């Protein structure tokens, strides 16, 4: 059971610059007090990131199926816990296998599976009747599941999904990429206080997961929640006001980086061999200084 | 006649421990290599193995494996070793298949229905089952991709049934001339050929020291003993030095520490979550002084950075001088 | 020491990478916390005379 | 000198005791001889500067 | 004047032992032969190892 | 030194894409991993001759 949505308000896709953003731990091993250099799957300095911001006011949800080049940068700057999942694949028909991730604000669920996904997915809270407060009423995602071949189910837990009215409270970063049949994320939750682009600044995204999964990913979308209560008048596919978060798109490539890491083992700095020529110079000499 | 540079001071190790995470509980043995059921090739069976003991020496009363090549180790060290994460991937496929199943392989299988990497560290193993999975009549559950548009990435599964185009004419999603169903049947009876015979293959994929580990060899554990020059063996990690506490403040997923020159220096104890650093336990330089050999069998022996105002010396013996090279055993000092 | 001022400005005026060369194995094995690079070159055999 | 520890060599690693660990005395030898002509290697373009 | 796309003998050949000499299988689909030539015989099986 | 680089220094060819077409990257590490350390050789005793 899925519908569409059909009060859209859409725009040409918004750039903003990555200013020197998505830099992940590359092994499981702790250096402190050192220069190492390693060549990977890294998100280029001042790279153009791709905007797209859910929000009222203009009526605009925005949620494109965007490709999966070897790799993807996601970024969500947010406050009322609007994003809350992915959908990766190929093809996301039925036909083949595809990943899902969801938190369905109890549970983080997993699932590698051949979903018929609907055209436009979401997770649509309501403002109950039962008790005056938020939570989730509607779990809007595919039609059928069938060929189930992986299941990461968490513990239970709650989290606060109230729409609060402020600048964005939490930035949450992650780094997907699919290596050998293994799904690789590495995450970093850091708490900002801005209602602007992606923030200046350096922070190093700790492994995660290394799921199994083993299937093919070319193509991904984000599942947005829905803010629907009785101040807003429609039907399922207009009775709804989006959220007020904003999330960023960046895609990986082969790159060779210079990492600083501290004395107490956590990167601080790095650099981008290949950006210009003074980088260029810092990455020939293995120095974060040039005389 | 003269002063000679000897190798520096060098220490023995007093004793040898073995610190392996604190587990009982015997691996999946019997869950994995006595399954009634294993699955297709094409859509193949991958089991997590995690928080158990790599004993096996039960597989010896009852299983004899066809093949056993193991890839990134040594056959003889996986009970002095223990695997960081360790994924079994089983199927069952034809007997002349089974030399398929090897990194950097080319075939209907290695292309279309299971893919190995060559950077793998890992174990295949492989026997027949014809007294299982072929029975009168032709046992037609096994199934295999025949046709596939490109090869398969390493550890890629691939379970779709679309028609495979062939030709130029689309299929539309029916079969016909040039439109074949992807997947074909193994036909496995018993009074059939050994190399058409069915074969269980059971593919063992794991890292070696790098990252916390659940799954060990039988080896037994023994009490940590700090500040001697000991021959360690930290989830299969051997060597020698000296432990001592640590600042150091690992992260849940870090198990050994490194240096510029990439030795280990810092090591996390599998049994009580404390982290050690290792410092090499052979130290300082030393000379010899000595006149001829003709003139005299006498030595002096200088070691150089330590204090002789349990001495770091082969023998303390007679007239220890403190001069500002180090300390000068067996010369006599004059104030000439 | 007998050194004259001009030869005090000198020697502050140039630092030594040693400052001496009694470097005790508890010394080394006591500053875990401080990556020192005499006590790396000392461990892998390389001494200063 | 002390940084150029960390390189292969085109052994399969650049700690003795990862060889030593992973593979017995059969296949770790040729391993250790290709990290020990190479450290002598360095160890003499050192002393060729020096 | 060939197109060595060997993907036809999955279909019916089962090959109890295929092994390449100076190349890669996985680069055969990559590359071009100058001078290829095919050696036929019979000989029982304990001999295909000689 | 440009001469130089017509060495195979124990590899199957002096030539990288010979190397990487013929084998693949599973076999064509230790290949190429021959060649670097032959060619910094060469470098190394060009600069000390310099
Ligand atoms: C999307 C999959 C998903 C991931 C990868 C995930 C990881 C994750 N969430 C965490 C907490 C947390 N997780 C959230 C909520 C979120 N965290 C998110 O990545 C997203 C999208 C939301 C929004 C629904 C919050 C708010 C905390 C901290 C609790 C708090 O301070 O309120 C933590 C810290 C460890 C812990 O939970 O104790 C991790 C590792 N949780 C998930 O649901
Ligand atoms: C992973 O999925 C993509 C898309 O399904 C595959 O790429 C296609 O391959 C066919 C081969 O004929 C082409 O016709 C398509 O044009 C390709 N589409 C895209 C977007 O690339 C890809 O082959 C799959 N990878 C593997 C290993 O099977
Ligand atoms: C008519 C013969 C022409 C041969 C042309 C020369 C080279 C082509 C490369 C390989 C040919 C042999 C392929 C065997 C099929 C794969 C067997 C398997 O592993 O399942
Ligand atoms: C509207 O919904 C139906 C099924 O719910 C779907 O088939 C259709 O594609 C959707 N409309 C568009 C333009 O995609
Ligand atoms: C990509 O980045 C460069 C430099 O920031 C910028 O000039 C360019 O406009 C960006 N591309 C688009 C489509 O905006
Ligand atoms: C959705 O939340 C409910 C509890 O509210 C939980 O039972 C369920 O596991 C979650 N969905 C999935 C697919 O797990
Ligand atoms: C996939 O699903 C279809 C129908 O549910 C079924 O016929 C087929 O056997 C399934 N294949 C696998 C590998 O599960
Ligand atoms: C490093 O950790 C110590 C405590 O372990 C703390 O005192 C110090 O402030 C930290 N320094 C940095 C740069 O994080
Ligand atoms: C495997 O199955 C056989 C037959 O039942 C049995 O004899 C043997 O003990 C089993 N081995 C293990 C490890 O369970
Ligand atoms: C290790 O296991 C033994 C027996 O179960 C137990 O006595 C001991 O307390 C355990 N040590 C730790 C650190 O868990
Ligand atoms: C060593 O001593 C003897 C005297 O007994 C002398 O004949 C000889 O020349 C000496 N040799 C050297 C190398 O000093
Ligand atoms: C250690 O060696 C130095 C230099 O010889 C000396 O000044 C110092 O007194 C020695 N330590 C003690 C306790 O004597
Ligand atoms: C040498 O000099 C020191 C102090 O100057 C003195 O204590 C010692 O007795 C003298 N020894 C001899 C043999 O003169």
């Amino acid at each position: 059971q899925c519908v569409n949505l059909t009060t859209r308000t859409q725009l040409p896709p918004a750039y903003t610059n990555s200013f020197t953003r998505g830099v992940y731990y590359p092994d499981k091993v702790f250096r402190s007090s050192v220069l190492h250099s390693t060549q990977d799957l890294f998100l280029p300095f001042f790279s153009n990131v791709t905007w797209f911001h859910a929000i009222h006011v203009t009526k605009r949800f925005d949620n494109p199926v965007l490709p999966f080049n070897d790799g993807v940068y996601f970024a969500s700057t947010e406050k009322s816990n609007i994003i809350r999942g992915w959908i990766f694949g190929t093809t996301l028909d039925s036909k083949t296998q595809s990943l899902l991730i969801v938190n369905n604000a109890t549970n983080v669920v997993i699932k590698v599976c051949e979903f018929q996904f609907c055209n436009d997915p979401f997770l649509g809270v309501y403002y109950h009747k039962n008790n005056k407060s938020w939570m989730e009423s509607e779990f809007r995602v595919y039609s059928s599941a069938n060929n189930c071949t992986f299941e990461y189910v968490s513990q239970p837990f709650l989290m606060d999904l109230e729409g609060k009215q402020g600048n964005f409270k939490n930035l949450r970063e992650f780094v997907f990429k699919n290596i050998d049949g293994y799904f690789k994320i590495y995450s970093k939750h850091t708490p900002i206080n801005l209602v602007r682009d992606l923030p200046q600044g350096f922070s190093a995204l700790e492994p995660l997961v290394d799921l199994p999964i083993g299937i093919n990913i070319t193509r991904f979308q984000t599942l947005l929640a829905l803010h629907r209560s009785y101040l807003t008048p429609g039907d399922s596919s207009s009775g709804w006001t989006a959220g007020a978060a904003a999330y960023y798109v960046g895609y990986l490539q082969p790159r060779t980086f210079l990492l600083k890491y501290n004395e107490n083992g956590t990167i601080t700095d790095a650099v981008d061999c290949a950006l210009d020529p003074l980088s260029e110079t810092k990455c020939t000499l293995k120095s974060f200084t040039v005389e | 006649k003269g002063i000679y540079q000897t190798s520096n001071f060098r220490v023995q190790p007093t004793e040898s421990i073995v610190r392996f995470p604190n587990i009982t509980n015997l691996c999946p043995f019997g869950e994995v290599f006595n399954a009634t059921r294993f699955a297709s090739v094409y859509a193949w069976n991958r089991k997590r193995i995690s928080n158990c003991v790599a004993d096996y020496s039960v597989l010896y009363n009852s299983a004899s494996f066809s093949t056993f090549k193991c890839y990134g180790v040594s056959p003889t060290k996986l009970n002095d070793l223990c695997f960081t994460n360790v994924y079994a991937d089983s199927f069952v496929i034809r007997g002349d298949e089974v030399r398929q199943i090897a990194p950097g392989q080319t075939g209907k299988i290695a292309d279309y229905n299971y893919k190995l990497p060559c950077d793998f560290t890992g174990c295949v193993i492989a026997w027949n089952s014809n007294n299982l999975d072929s029975k009168v009549g032709g046992n037609y559950n096994y199934l295999y991709r025949l046709f596939r548009k490109s090869n398969l990435k390493p550890f890629e599964r691939d379970i779709s049934t679309e028609i495979y185009q062939a030709g130029s004419t689309p299929c539309n999603g029916v079969e016909g001339f040039n439109c074949y169903f992807p997947l074909q049947s193994y036909g496995f009876q018993p009074t059939n050929g050994v190399g058409y015979q069915p074969y269980r293959v059971v593919v063992l994929s794991f890292e070696l020291l790098h990252a916390p580990a659940t799954v060990c060899g039988p080896k037994k554990s023994t009490n940590l003993v700090k500040n001697k020059c000991v021959n360690f063996n930290f989830n299969g990690l051997t060597g020698t030095g000296v432990l001592t506490e640590s600042n150091k403040k690992f992260l849940p997923f870090q198990q050994f520490g490194r240096d510029i020159a990439d030795t280990t220096d810092a090591v996390r104890d599998p049994q009580t979550l404390e982290i050690l650093d290792i410092t090499p336990c052979s130290f300082g330089g030393v000379s010899v002084i000595t006149p001829g050999t003709n003139t005299s069998n006498q030595v002096a022996v200088l070691y150089q950075d330590v204090n002789c105002t349990t001495w770091r010396v082969y023998s303390t013996g007679s007239n220890v001088f403190q001069t500002r090279a180090g300390c000068l055993i067996g010369a006599e000092h004059v104030n000439n | 020491s007998k050194r004259s001022f001009i030869e005090d400005l000198l020697f502050n005026k140039v630092t030594l990478a040693d400052a001496g060369f009694i470097k005790q194995y508890g010394d080394c094995l006591g500053d875990i916390a401080a990556r020192d690079l005499i006590c790396a070159q000392k461990f892998n055999g390389l001494t200063v005379l | 000198l002390v940084k150029q520890l960390s390189s292969n060599f085109g052994a399969i690693s650049s700690v003795l005791n990862d060889i030593l660990s992973r593979l017995d005395k059969c296949e770790a030898e040729v391993q250790i001889d290709r990290l020990i002509t190479g450290r002598l290697q360095s160890l003499q373009t050192y002393v060729t500067q020096q």
